[PDB]
This record gives C-alpha cells, sequence and structure tokens, in this order.
DNA sequence: TTAGGTCACGAAGGTCAA
DNA sequence: TTTGACCTTCGTGACCTA
C-alpha cells in the first residue's frame, strides 16, 4: 500500500512504501529540483485517481510521509 | 568460546566469530565483500552514526569503520588464490 | 570452531509508450 | 513533457556444507 496515493505498493522507496508512480514522481521531482505551486488550499486530497491533480500537494505529501531526498542519487 | 553471542557491530544476535570478532551473520558477509571489493564508503552525516540491528544498512561507511574498530581482520580473508587451490584439490578428490 | 557459496530479496537506477 | 508499468543491477543476509 502506497502511503501517498494509496494505489498498490511495489515496496518501500526512498524510505516509504509507495506505488511505482509516486516513486518516479518523487525521483523526477528531486533530480530536477522542480518546484510546484498549489492551486488552492494546499491540502488537496491525494489518491490513485486524483494524485496528479496538484503536483505541489503530491510531492509535499511525499515529504510528509517521510520520503527522503538524500535517498535519491 | 563462551563469549556473548552479540554482534559488536550492530548489536544483532551474533552467530559467533567472523574474521576475528563476534559478529552477526550479516555484518560478516558485509565486512568481507567490503574488503574483497576494496570499497570506498563515505558517510553522508558527520561520520558517526550508531549502528543498530535495524538501521545498520543505512550508512555503510560507518558500519565498515565500526567492523574495523572492533578488530575484524582482512588477514582472515582467504585470498582468491587459496580458494581456487583448495576448491581444486578437494574437487579432484571427488575422483570416483 | 568458522570459511566460502547460495540465492531469493530489496531498493536504486533506468526505458519509452502513451 | 510527465507518467508509470517494466526492466536492470547489485548489495543483503539467512542457511548450509565442511
Ligand atoms: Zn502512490
Ligand atoms: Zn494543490
Ligand atoms: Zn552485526
Ligand atoms: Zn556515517
Amino acid at each position: 500500500i502506497c502511503a501517498i496515493c494509496g494505489d498498490r505498493s511495489s515496496g518501500k522507496h526512498y524510505g516509504v512504501y509507495s506505488c511505482e508512480g509516486c516513486k518516479g514522481f518523487f525521483k523526477r521531482t528531486v533530480r530536477k529540483d522542480l518546484t510546484y505551486t498549489c492551486r488552492d488550499n494546499k491540502d488537496c486530497l491525494i489518491d490513485k485517481r486524483q494524485r496528479n491533480r496538484c503536483q505541489y500537494c503530491r510531492y509535499q505529501k511525499c515529504l510528509a510521509m517521510g520520503m527522503k531526498r538524500e535517498a535519491v542519487q | 568460546r563462551n563469549v556473548p553471542r552479540i554482534c559488536g557491530v550492530c548489536g544483532d544476535r551474533a552467530t559467533g566469530f567472523h574474521f576475528n570478532a563476534m559478529t552477526c551473520e550479516g555484518c560478516k558477509g558485509f565486512f568481507r565483500r567490503s574488503m574483497k571489493r576494496k570499497a570506498l564508503f563515505t558517510c553522508a552525516a558527520n561520520g558517526d552514526c550508531r549502528i543498530t540491528k535495524d538501521n545498520r544498512r543505512a550508512c555503510q561507511a560507518c558500519r565498515l569503520k565500526r567492523c574495523v574498530d572492533i578488530g575484524m581482520m582482512k588477514e582472515f580473508i582467504l585470498t582468491d588464490e587459496e580458494v581456487q587451490r583448495k576448491r581444486e584439490m578437494i574437487l579432484k578428490r571427488k575422483e570416483e
């Protein structure tokens, strides 16, 4: 179970169980130091279906659920 | 030998001695590969994490350095030579 | 006694078809 | 230009023979 979007979990990654999606999105995010801006209240609901709704809140949750940046290379 | 079955690297349960120090079956495997491969670990932190049965795999550089401080010796690691050799003599003596 | 050999598992990387 | 299902490496360690 992915502590981020919920969808199936390939297994832990950068410190947290997570789907393949939330893995790539978190890698790409770091390796490129991308920065997103929240379209609304910054507490958007993140799940399998609407995990792409807001990049800011997605990534943000990743950190929140404990994903480490230095775990990425 | 009667000395506590506790690994001096990670506090895990030790299965005895390995390359001259009381260690878990995991740190043994580690310490050897490390030397045989001549690896160069470098600790992100300030070179001083605490090795534990659970975090160990976190910072290799420190694990290794720790292996080394509790006395593990490379001396005890068979060369590539030694091995091939024995492996052979024994194998030939399979001659039936 | 411990040594090396196994090898089934992570967990990091990467590829590219949509 | 992002996704994410899939695939590639390789370090791990529990077990085992000797
Ligand atoms: Zn997810
Ligand atoms: Zn948002
Ligand atoms: Zn140990
Ligand atoms: Zn360290």
